[PDB]
């Protein structure tokens, strides 16, 4: 329960291309502008709003398939490529390094496991 | 709907219905049911990239139910596996 803060970072036409490396992809600045100062009941609530805004940003939505845009439209994370999955974790996750968007990044489940396991 | 045990039990039209069922669950609040339908899809298609056919379609084909069936039909035929039911 809190407000979203942060500026995020500029992104290109291949936003999630590096979600499987280092700390993943940053919250897009345009998305940060849409969520900044808004209040959220929970992280899950923040996450749904986040993906919904992504589906509304033409430059970001064009980077996903129709099936993935439908998922984001209702606030669910897009599915990752088969090779980036980890067991039952098959969609992008938000990693945290009250809701500071400059400390939130998009990562694949595989890369997320490694980050937390010291890799 | 009814989940058949193999592609040979599916007509192309019936496979498309399975794809629209998956599309409906994409917009459901959770992925509980979706994930079972996706596991079934992966299991019967036998394509190495599994769910990528749905969520990460190749640019050389259409991103639609018709394009997914077509890609599956060409891949199966090319690998000598049984195709969709002709009924
Ligand atoms: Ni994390």
């Amino acid at each position: 329960p809190g407000k979203a803060t942060g500026k995020g970072k500029p992104v290109n036409n291949k936003w999630l291309n590096n979600a499987g490396k280092d700390l993943g992809s940053p919250v897009p600045d345009r998305i940060a502008n849409k969520l900044r100062d808004k209040e959220f009941k929970s992280f899950d609530d923040f996450r749904k709003k986040f993906w919904e805004e992504v589906s509304k940003d033409p430059e970001l939505s064009k980077q996903f398939s129709r099936n993935n845009n439908d998922r984001m439209k209702v606030g669910k994370a897009p599915k990752t490529r088969t090779q980036d999955v980890s067991g039952k974790r098959t969609s992008f996750e938000l990693h945290e390094e009250v809701y500071d968007m400059d400390n939130i990044s998009v990562v694949t489940p595989k890369r997320h496991i490694d980050i937390h396991r010291g890799k | 709907m009814e989940l058949k045990n193999s592609i040979s039990d599916y007509t192309e039209a019936e496979f498309v219905q399975l794809l629209k069922e998956i599309e409906k669950e994409n917009v459901a609040a959770t992925d509980d049911v979706l994930d079972v339908l996706l596991e079934h899809f992966v299991k019967i298609t036998e394509h190495p990239d599994g769910t990528d056919l749905i969520y990460y379609p190749s640019d050389n084909r259409d991103d639609s139910p018709e394009g997914i069936v077509k890609e599956i039909k060409e891949w199966r035929a090319a690998n000598g596996k049984p195709g969709f039911k002709q009924g």
